[PDB]
Parts: structure tokens; C-alpha cells; sequence
């Protein structure tokens, strides 16, 4: 990644890297991490092994987006029903673009881009 | 203070009970009192000699003798005594069968009986110790014992101190010196500097030799004091002790008399080494100089040298340092040069700073360094003296400051501020980038601005055979400049063509550099636009940049009339003139054509040589630290740090024989206080003669002329004649001038400490680290050098290499193990300086060195580069024209850009592959990869203006010069690998090589590893990868040997501190030196070395050879 983008990144001793600002100074908001990195909300850290066995470790923080070298992202957010419970969200980079044409009124043309999170309902796990 | 020195001398001889012949002389009668309270103590040797004698007696237990080190030595406890001892108290010359010595205007001159060093058959090693290397001579233990006994019984002439050599009863004694030469360098978060201890012992006749070593390695003081006993400051020693004994009389002894066997009773090895006799009269080593070493795993190395040429002394410290490195672990001694280079630029008359990164500001610098600066009302600041007053020589200025040689001011807005721009100052912006003014290199009357960028690159040049240009890495590029002309083909056409292109280019707030960027094809220009640039001939661009450099506002579009060529003898000329004067441009020579014509290449007009600060020269100590520490904050891989063990450098100015040519030598040798050797002692009469030869005098540089004139101005005489030396007048040996003239040069970082100070300051600011913090630098690029030659009658071809090869680790190590040269060919191939060029300076199995070196490259992720010196192919002479460019090219490429993987992916390096020639397989794959025409276009464009004509096709592809010779060179390489690998097979060393090297050696020797691998077997190549090494058992085994050695030494430290604190009558020394505070640290250390955190901090270091734990 670093080699395909000369001068866009600042490589870190630990194996991570960060994008550079329009003005040449690093932007901590986006952290490139190695393939096979581990993400832990218990320790609030991203870890990975090094060839030397040291184990690297950076903070896992809510206002950051962690991205692996093939474009898959990881970030933290509160559960949709509960601001006090948090979990990790993976975003895969193989997107699909939908197009919704020639749809009469009532057909839901705008719905294709509307948010699914607003439609969530919070139920229970069933026990007989 | 001269009688100061003679008093110190008289006094010490008196204390030793040696013969002697003014106000101070009277106040020392209480010497005569304590003399009758000394004969109640028996002679007890110092702590250093105690350790030496213990080894010697254990080592020679039950041998033909157990000799004693001399106990009555004159001890050189202070600097400067040894020099004063080297001449008679009353005269300016001295003469013995061993040395002619003279006090000269420039310092001291010493011409020893032998004027040069040898290496063939010189290095002898005694049995009964660690294994002997196959290439050394093996000496039986009983014979060593007898040579050592002869060595401490030196004859009376040799024992005579020069100082008292004219008195009625001349003093005769051994003199002796304690040295503490560095072996472990300091790295801030990581390692304390540590040193070994060496005891130099010598007959008083050879006190010049002690002066010699003391200047290079420092005076350690009186060894009899516990302040200077190594065991008592364990935190800063290696645990190791060396001894050197000078004994030139030993070249008179016969082989028979030392107990060597007659030829008939001798082994094949003994007969290879000449360690047997066919005649009762056969002299040991055939009467020639040698050195005889004894050592083993206990950490004490004892060398006898049978000659007093100063070189051997220097190289024996080296050897002994290398011994200590091998037994300490984690470190290497190397034979290598180096420099820390900061790119520079010619910024013209007018320059606005554009390289301070946002964030970097005067305020932030000031805030990071409370009390170091004096802030000025205008926004500038200046450093404070160690005494609290400001130093105007260095002015910190704001980001975006403008510099103008027209107004001679630095300006910026915030309300516009303005300070004077003056030649004797250095202006530095907040991210560390410097600006200063200087006269052009060819012309003291033209001045311009120089920018120095703070992102330095440190080059390291190891394992580089003689002729390979090891010193050239740190040599100055400005001395190589040639001043040529700007080419004009047809002046009307060409200037018209320049006109068209100028249609904003001559705008005074557009720099010369941007214009060059404008007119250089780049991959972010429209593909039509580049085709237009290709349409612009080479010389028209040069003419544009020249016009740009000299353009004045005042001419305002009538620039044309200021430029011309002369009409020379009715022919239009080819040199552009500015108002009739020939314009001068900077060039470098890049080798020679087939017929010996010079190849000259225009430098870019915005190029200035990088600023270099020498980091290494000949004797080097190095440590590998892991990444992610304080001193390696920006690295995932290990990093290598170095320190130069020598404070003075023993130079051989080969070039200075020709008058005016070597400016640096002539300057140095016209100074004062120097140690000089192998020069001809000259008199004021000789100076008067040389003055009167006004033509000859005028060829010296000015410094050397002043020296000739000082000597001419001295009224004449007998034993107080004045002597001097000239660079043009080396010592006559056999009525011809010697080819080994010598002087000890002051290390140029010590001589020019402002250059160090400025480098440090730029680095701190570049890192945004405070000045209170150390800011160590590690090695960035390794670029070794090779001497290449064409074939000749009795000289094998070694000219397959182009300017610059990259070699993956297996191929690299074939090169390093072989250290091949065309000098002294063997029966099957070329000469070899041995592993790492250290065969003459390594008393141990060279595999210990090789195992460590290998780990250093693999764990450090260091690309092995090889530059070409001498010749490229059979026909093109290069001298050191490429050696000098190395640091300039790499220091103007980013680490990402110069990574070998990146260059191969972009097509800038091309792999070499095997081929057939006359039906034989030629293994050209051993030559790695090499730069091609695309590398030149991509990167040499940053130094030169026409990067595509820098190297000819035959220079980049030397096989085109002659394919037969190219194939002959590769066969010579393969034969020489075989002959060298055979050494490791014959002594069994091959068994102690780490797996990747064992295999490598097996291939070199027989073609296949033991497992059946060859060089291209993926399994063999995988053993050289960083990850597989860090996972291996064998590497873990080295880390654990290092822990186990350190543990034993921490126990040996606790045992030594205790025994001292509980010896009778040591209580007042014991509190003064806070010895029990040391013994508590020594106890805390032992706990630390056995802990797991310590074992883990060692992962990514070199560890130790397990047999040596
Ligand atoms: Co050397």
C-alpha cells in the first residue's frame, strides 16, 4: 500500500501507518493496520505479532477508523438501541451500486438510499 | 612548559631508581623519604598486569617456561610525556638501529628501521588456545613461551630511553601505557559505551610507539590506581584485557633455538608455515617481521610484535578490539569508512524558505528549549553561550523567511522584519534547514546562497579492499570540481531557440530549481508536453538554466544583448560569454574514455555537495539495536550504530608528492603538533635552496610555502639544528622516495567542531526533540566498494561490475567472505584480504565475525550495495569518480525510493543470470542486480544536468566492451570463492558457521550444500530471511549465550568489588569512590541480566557465538 502511494502515508515503527494532511502533518483519524490485526474492546487496543515476537499495540478509540491493507474497515459504535453498549463494525470494500429507475410514486425510489438503522426493532431471544 | 615536562620525567625516573643528572627539583626531597618507606613493600603488579600474568601462567602451565611481564616499568600516566621522552633532553635529533627521530617545525618525525607493513606470513598464532584459522601460521606452545621469554629480555641499546641517551649513565627501562579502546558504542536508550583495557609495554628505545598509540586511543592514566582499574568500573568494560609487547630484536633468533622441529620431523602444516628448519641457522620467519598472538575464551589476548613500524601498533589494537567484540556479543569491529550526509543546494542570489513543515515554528522551538535561546523582538532568536551571553553566529529565523544577496538581508512579515544577511553567519529555519553565503568554488569574487537540508543520510562503507575507496565516502567533493564552459553550437540559432522557450521563466520569484523541474520530463506532465521537452536539445536547456542564473531585473527583456560567443581567430566560439567574459560551470569527471580522454559532466546549477560529517575511517565499533526504542523510534527493523575508535587517523598522502595537488595534506602538514613518519628530515639550508627555486616554490599551496619560508628564515647551527618536513619529500629508501609517507591527521570532526554542532542542531529541530536530549543517528545505507581491474599478463580479470550493484544477502556474503582483489593472485584465482578485509587483523576463527555480520544485515534489513572503483570493464578507467558520487545520490533519494525491492519493481535494477561460454557454465548470477539506464534517468538527474549521458552503454553493460573478458571475470570470481571457502573446510570452521552460511560455504567450495541445495534453491534462500532467522533455534541459541556470558561477568564483577571492599586498609578509597554504591548496582544488574525482560530486549541483536558463552 505504502509503495503504491509514495508520500501519502507516515509509516510507524510498529507496522501501522497513517494518512498525511493536505499540509504534510499526519491525520490520526485513519489508521492503516497489518493484515491479520486483532481488535479488542476489552483492552481497547489493536494488536498484532511481529517477526521478533514483541507484539505491537495501538489504542482502539471510538473517533478513529482502522483499515486493513485490502480496504476492509473496522470502527467502534454504540448499539443502535442503546448508547451504553458498544461493538465493532466491519465494512467490506467490495461495494455494489444500485440504481432505481422508472419507479412510480409510492414505489420507494428514495428508499434505496434511506437508512436501514431507523427501521430496526429490538426484540428478545426466545426460550420455550 | 618544556622544563615542566623534563621535571615530570626526572622525577618519575628517580622514583623508579633509574639514573638522572629547577625550582621543582628542589621541592622534591620528600621523594627521598618515601623511597625508604617503599622498600618495605614488595613489587606488586597493577590490576591489569595481574590479569595478564594469571592467564599467561595458566596458559603455559607445564610448558618450556612461564615468563614474567616486566615489573619495573616507567609508566606514562599523563599525556605528552611519551613525546618528551622520544628525543634527547638536550638535542633535536636521535639515532639508533631501530629509529631515526627529529623535532620538526610541524611536530615530531620518526623514521623506523622498516618503512612499511607487511601481511604475507606476518600473523602467527600459538597453539593451546581457541582454534587457529587456516590462513594463519600455527606456533607450538613451547616455542611461543620461549619467544615471550626472549621478548622480556631486550638488549641494552633497545632499552635506552632517547631522552637520557646523551648522559653519562643513560637510563634503560621498559615504558608502559594503559589504553581503554572503545568496543561497545553508546546508544541512548540501549547501551553504555564500554571499552577493553590494553597494556602497551615497550623498551625505552621505542617510546615513540607509545606516543603514537596514546594520540590515537587516549591515555588511560596510572594503572596502579583503583580509579583506573577496569574491574572496579564494570558498567563500562567488556571484561577483557589485552597486552602488547614490542620486541624487534626477535627477528635474530633461529628456529632451532626456539625448539621448532627439523624439516624431516615436521607435519605438512608446519612445512606450509615455514615452522621447521632445514638449516641450523634458519631465522624465525626467515628474519622477517611477524606478530605472535596467544588467546582463548578467558578474555585475555597477548601479542608480541617483532618490529617497531607504527602501523603494526595501530593494527594490533584493532585486532585486540576485534577479539573483545567477538567475545562480548552484540557488537562488531569493522574495517570501514562512513559519513553522515546532508543534501545541499545552490539557492542563487534570492531564496524564500519553502521546506519548513507546518507545525514547526520559532515559538515551538523556543518552548522545547527553555533557556537555550535569546528571543528577539523581530521574531528571530539566537543561541546562548555556555556562559549565558548570546552567540551571533547562528540565527534561528521564522518559517517562510526570504534571503537576498542583493539587499543583504533576511526578511519576513509579522509588519515586515529585516536582519542583516552576513557571510560569517548561519541562518536556520525552525525545522532545521540551514542557509549561509559562500564564494563559488572556482572564484573568490562571486558569492551565492547555500541551503542545507536536515534529513541526513548516513552511509557506511565496510569490507572494502584496498583500492576500493573506503575513505572516499567521507572525502570532499568540492576538490573534484572541474570548471568548464556552457556549450553553444550556433549562437544565433541557439539563442533564438532559447528565446522561443522563454514565452513565467525569468520572473525573480521563480527559483532556478523550479525552472529545471519545468524542463525535465516527469510522469505528471501531459504526454504531448514530454515529447516537446524531448524536442529541446540538451545544450538549449543548459543555455536556458545558465541564462536564468545570470538574468538581471534591470535588463527587462533585453537579456539577449548580454550573451554572446567570441569570434576566436575568425571562427565563432563555443563558450557562452556574459558581457564578454566566459561563463564558468561546474562539472565532475566521470571516468575516462578508451584512449584516456576525460569524461566531463555538467552538474545541475542548483547542486552543491552534501555536507558530510565523518563517522568512521578505519577502526570501527558497531552495535545492532532493535527497532521501536528511544534511539530507533521510527524503525520496525534493527538499526546499526557506530563509533570511530581512533581520535587521529594514520594517513598515507600518495598524492601529495606532486606539489599543489593535495590541498588538505599540505594544510595539515604545515600546522603544528603532528606525529609524522617516513618523511625526509630537511634543514633551513634545504629551505633556502627551495625558496631560490622560485618556479618550484610557486607550485606549493600557500600554507606549504609559508612553512618553507619559516624554515628558510632560521639562522644556522649542531645538536640543536632545526628540522622540517615537506609533502614533496618523502623519506629516501634505497635512494628512491618511499611510497609509504605517513602522518597522524586530526579527525576532521574534532578539527571542525562547528560542523558537528550544526549537524546536531539541524537534527534536533528536524525531529522536534529538545537539545538537552541526545539525538543519535544510526546507519541508513551500506555501500561497500570494490577494486576492479582489467586482465593483464599475470593479473586475472576482475571487471564484471558496473557502477553500482545491489546484492541479496547470499551473494553479498560470497563477496564479503572473499574480499577479492587483483593484487597477489593465488594459484587458482585472485588475491583475497579474507573475511571482511580483516584477515590481517583477526586472531580468531573468522566465522565468528561472519555470523555476527550476517545477522546485522538480515536483522537490520540492510540492502547490500557495491560501488565500483578502478575500472568498469576492461577499457574504462573510473578511479574513484563513482566512489565519490555514492553518498550524493543516496542522500538525495528517500528511503522508500532507494529500497532495493522498490527499485526492482520499477525496473531500475536488472538481475544477472547464468549463461554458457565456450560450453562452460558462467555463473554471472553471483553478481546480483545492477543499475540500468532507467536508474540513471530517474535519479542521477538530481546531481547531473544530462543524466542520460552520465554513463555510456558500455559503462552500464560492461559485457559489451568484451564478452570474453566478462565471462573470464566471472570464472575468476567462482574460482576465488572456491579457494577461499577451502579455508573453512580445512580448519573445520565450516561446522561453526550458522546454517545459511554453512550452506553458502559448502556451495562455494563444492557446488552443493550438504542437503543438496544450490544458490537458487528456495530453501537455501529462505534461511537468509529476517523472519526465519528470528524464529530459528540457532538464533535463539545465540541470544541465550549472550545472557549466559553477561551473567558470568556480572558474577565476576560482584566477586571483584567485594574482595576490594574487604581487603585490609582500603576503607578510605572505598568511600571516596562510593564502591558499595557500585556493588549494589552490580547486584541489581545480575538480577536484571537473568530476568526475562532482558532476554527479550536482546531479540533483534547479534547475540553471541555459543561456544564462547
Ligand atoms: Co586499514
Amino acid at each position: 500500500v505504502l509503495a503504491r502511494n509514495p508520500g501519502r502515508f507516515e509509516a510507524r515503527a510498529d507496522g501501522s501507518a497513517v494518512l498525511l494532511d493536505d499540509d504534510g502533518r499526519p491525520d490520526e483519524g485513519i489508521v492503516l493496520v497489518p493484515a491479520g490485526a486483532h481488535f479488542s474492546m476489552r483492552t481497547q487496543t489493536v494488536t498484532w505479532d511481529r517477526a521478533d515476537g514483541r507484539e505491537a499495540s495501538i489504542p482502539l478509540l471510538a473517533d478513529r477508523v482502522y483499515i486493513a491493507p485490502g480496504g476492509y474497515r473496522v470502527h467502534a459504535k454504540h448499539r443502535e438501541g442503546d448508547a451504553t453498549q458498544w461493538h465493532l463494525v466491519g465494512t467490506a470494500p467490495w461495494a455494489t451500486q444500485a440504481h432505481k429507475p422508472a419507479t412510480v410514486s409510492g414505489g420507494g425510489k428514495s428508499e434505496i438510499s434511506k437508512s436501514l438503522l431507523d427501521a430496526f426493532v429490538f426484540g428478545e431471544a426466545y426460550v420455550g | 612548559p618544556t622544563n615542566s615536562a623534563n621535571s615530570a620525567i626526572a622525577l618519575r625516573l628517580e622514583l623508579l631508581g633509574a639514573p638522572v643528572p629547577e625550582t621543582d627539583r628542589l621541592v622534591a626531597p620528600i621523594l627521598a623519604r618515601q623511597r625508604e618507606l617503599t622498600r618495605r613493600l614488595a613489587n606488586r603488579p597493577c590490576a591489569a598486569d595481574r590479569r595478564i600474568q594469571a592467564f599467561l601462567d595458566s596458559y603455559l602451565d607445564g610448558a618450556a617456561a612461564q615468563p614474567k611481564l616486566p615489573g619495573a616499568t616507567l609508566v606514562l600516566d599523563q599525556p605528552g610525556l611519551a613525546r618528551a621522552l622520544s628525543l634527547p633532553v638536550d638535542a633535536t635529533s636521535f639515532t639508533s638501529d631501530y629509529v631515526e627521530s627529529y623535532r620538526v617545525l610541524s611536530g615530531v618525525l620518526h623514521n623506523p628501521r622498516n618503512d612499511r607493513r607487511t601481511t604475507a606470513g606476518v600473523f602467527h598464532v600459538a597453539e593451546g588456545g581457541l582454534p587457529i584459522p587456516d590462513d594463519k601460521k600455527a606456533v607450538p606452545r613451547d616455542v611461543f613461551a620461549r619467544v615471550l621469554a626472549a621478548a622480556v629480555d631486550a638488549p641494552d641499546d633497545l632499552m635506552t630511553l632517547p631522552w637520557a641517551s646523551t648522559q653519562a649513565d643513560p637510563a634503560r627501562c621498559f615504558v608502559s601505557l594503559l589504553l581503554r579502546p572503545v568496543v561497545v558504542p553508546e546508544v541512548p536508550g540501549f547501551s553504555a559505551e564500554r571499552s577493553m583495557e590494553i597494556r602497551f609495554i615497550a623498551p625505552g628505545g621505542l617510546v615513540s610507539n607509545l606516543d603514537f598509540v596514546e594520540g590515537i586511543f587516549g591515555n588511560g592514566g596510572d594503572p596502579y590506581l583503583p580509579e583506573n582499574d577496569a574491574s572496579l568500573a564494570p558498567e563500562s568494560w567488556t571484561g577483557h584485557t589485552g597486552c602488547v609487547i614490542l620486541a624487534p630484536h626477535l627477528t635474530r633468533l633461529t628456529k632451532k633455538e626456539l625448539g621448532l622441529p627439523a624439516w624431516e620431523e615436521a607435519t605438512e602444516r608446519q612445512r606450509r608455515d615455514g615452522m621447521c628448519w632445514r638449516g641450523a641457522d634458519e631465522l624465525y620467519n626467515d628474519g622477517k617481521a611477524f606478530k605472535l598472538v596467544a588467546r582463548d575464551e578467558r578474555g585475555v589476548i597477548v601479542t608480541i610484535i617483532a618490529d617497531n613500524y607504527y602501523g603494526y601498533c595501530k593494527k594490533e589494537v584493532k585486532t585486540q578490539i576485534s577479539y573483545s567484540a567477538n567475545l562480548f556479543g552484540c557488537v562488531e569491529e569493522e574495517h570501514s569508512g562512513g559519513a553522515l550526509a546532508f543534501p545541499r543546494y545552490n539557492l542563487g542570489q534570492e531564496y524564500t524558505d519553502v521546506h519548513t513543515p507546518a507545525g514547526a515554528t520559532v515559538e515551538r522551538v523556543l518552548a522545547r528549549n527553555p533557556g537555550r535561546f535569546e528571543a528577539r523582538a523581530d521574531g528571530s532568536a539566537v543561541l546562548l553561550d555556555d556562559d549565558g551571553r548570546p552567540d551571533e553566529g547562528i540565527v534561528l529565523v521564522p518559517a517562510g523567511a526570504h534571503f537576498s544577496m542583493r539587499t543583504q538581508t533576511v526578511t519576513w512579515d509579522r509588519r515586515e522584519a529585516s536582519i542583516p544577511l552576513l557571510a560569517d553567519r548561519v541562518y536556520i529555519a525552525p525545522g532545521g534547514y540551514r542557509v549561509h553565503a559562500k564564494h563559488r568554488e572556482g572564484d573568490a569574487t562571486q558569492w551565492h546562497l547555500v541551503g542545507t537540508a536536515p534529513w541526513a543520510t548516513q552511509a557506511h562503507k565496510p569490507a572494502t579492499v584496498s583500492g576500493g575507496g573506503k575513505s572516499e565516502i567521507s572525502k570532499s567533493l568540492l576538490d573534484a570540481f572541474v570548471f568548464g564552459e556552457a556549450y553553444v553550437g550556433d549562437v544565433d540559432a541557439d539563442l533564438d531557440a532559447v528565446q522561443k522557450i522563454l514565452d513565467p521563466i525569468l520572473s525573480e520569484r521563480r527559483s532556478l530549481g523550479s525552472v529545471i523541474k519545468l524542463l525535465t520530463p516527469s510522469s505528471m506532465y501531459t504526454e504531448e508536453y514530454n515529447a516537446f521537452l524531448e524536442s529541446i536539445p540538451a545544450h538549449i536547456k543548459e543555455l536556458i538554466f545558465t541564462v536564468k542564473r545570470y538574468y538581471q531585473p534591470g535588463w527587462g527583456a533585453d537579456w539577449r544583448s548580454h550573451f554572446s560567443v567570441g569570434i576566436i581567430n575568425g571562427r565563432k566560439g563555443n563558450s557562452l560569454r556574459l558581457d564578454g567574459e566566459v561563463i564558468k560551470v561546474n562539472m565532475l569527471r566521470v571516468g575516462f574514455e578508451d584512449d584516456g580522454a576525460w569524461r566531463l559532466l555538467s552538474l545541475r546549477p542548483d547542486f552543491s555537495p552534501a555536507a558530510k560529517v565523518q563517522t568512521e575511517d578505519d577502526i570501527t565499533s558497531s552495535i545492532v539495536a532493535p527497532g521501536g526504542l528511544e534511539s530507533t523510534a521510527g524503525s520496525s527493523v534493527s538499526r546499526k550504530f557506530v563509533t570511530n575508535c581512533e581520535s587521529l587517523l594514520f594517513q598515507r598522502p600518495d598524492d601529495a608528492i606532486v606539489r599543489g595537488y593535495d590541498k588538505q595534506t599540505e594544510r595539515d602538514m604545515s600546522g603544528t603538533g603532528l606525529f609524522i613518519s617516513n618523511y625526509q628530515p630537511l634543514t633551513p639550508a634545504d629551505a633556502r635552496a627551495m625558496v631560490a627555486d622560485a618556479p618550484g616554490l610557486s607550485r606549493f599551496t600557500e600554507p606549504m610555502q609559508e612553512l618553507v619560508r619559516r624554515a628558510a628564515a632560521i639562522p644556522e647551527a649542531p645538536r640543536e639544528e632545526t628540522y622540517w618536513t615537506s609533502t614533496a619529500n618523502p623519506r629516501l629508501v634505497g635512494g628512491a622516495p618511499t611510497r609509504n609517507p605517513r602522518y597522524l591527521q586530526v579527525r576532521p570532526d574534532i578539527a571542525n567542531p562547528r560542523d558537528v554542532a550544526l549537524a546536531d542542531l539541524s537534527i534536533h529541530l528536524y525531529r522536534d526533540a529538545p537539545l538537552a536530549a541526545p539525538a543519535r543517528h544510526g546507519v541508513d545505507v551500506v555501500a561497500a566498494g570494490r577494486r576492479n581491474n582489467p586482465p593483464e599478463p599475470g593479473v586475472p580479470a576482475l571487471c564484471a561490475y558496473n557502477p553500482l550493484h545491489y546484492m541479496e544477502l547470499p551473494e553479498l556474503f560470497m563477496e564479503f567472505i572473499s574480499s577479492m582483489t587483483g593484487k597477489s593472485p593465488s594459484t587458482t584465482g585472485a588475491g583475497s584480504e579474507g573475511a571482511l578485509t580483516k584477515s590481517p587483523f583477526n586472531a580468531l576463527p573468522p566465522v565468528y565475525d561472519l555470523n555476527a555480520a550476517l545477522l546485522s544485515y538480515a536483522l537490520g534489513g540492510y540492502d547490500g550495495w557495491l560501488s565500483s572503483a578502478g575500472y568498469i570493464g576492461p577499457k574504462v578507467k573510473v578511479a574513484h569518480d563513482i566512489s565519490l558520487l555514492v553518498p550524493e545520490i543516496f542522500s538525495r533519494m528517500t528511503p522508500q525510493e532507494r529500497d532495493a525491492r522498490a527499485l526492482i519493481e520499477a525496473g531500475y535494477l536488472e538481475r544477472l543470470e547464468d549463461f554458457d561460454h565456450e560450453g562452460r557454465r558462467i555463473e554471472a548470477s553471483r553478481l546480483g542486480y545492477r543499475m540500468n539506464a532507467a536508474f540513471a534517468t530517474a535519479y542521477f538527474g538530481r546531481i547531473f544536468l544530462h543524466p542520460d549521458v552520465v554513463f555510456t552503454e558500455e559503462m552500464l553493460r560492461p559485457e559489451l566492451q568484451d564478452p570474453a573478458i566478462f565471462a573470464d571475470s566471472v570464472e575468476v570470481i567462482v574460482a576465488t570463492h572456491r579457494a577461499v571457502a577451502k579455508h573453512y573446510v580445512d580448519d573445520g570452521s565450516i561446522q561453526w558457521a550458522v546454517p545459511p552460511l554453512k550452506a553458502l560455504l559448502e556451495i562455494m567450495y563444492s557446488g552443493r550444500s550438504e542437503e543438496g541445495w544450490t544458490l537458487s534453491s528456495p530453501e537455501l534462500r529462505a534461511l537468509f530471511e529476517r523472519e526465519n532467522i528470528l524464529a530459528s533455534d540457532w538464533y535463539a541459541e545465540r541470544v541465550d549465550a549472550k545472557v549466559e556470558r553477561d551473567r558470568k561477568q556480572a558474577e565476576s564483577a560482584i566477586a571483584a568489588l567485594t574482595r576490594f571492599t574487604t581487603t585490609q586498609g582500603n576503607e578510605e578509597v572505598t568511600e571516596r569512590l562510593d564502591i558499595e554504591g557500585r556493588l549494589a548496582s552490580a547486584r541489581a544488574w545480575l538480577d536484571e541480566v537473568t530476568s526475562p525482560a532482558y532476554r527479550a530486549h536482546l531479540v533483534g541483536t547479534l547475540g553471541l557465538q555459543p561456544s564462547l558463552a
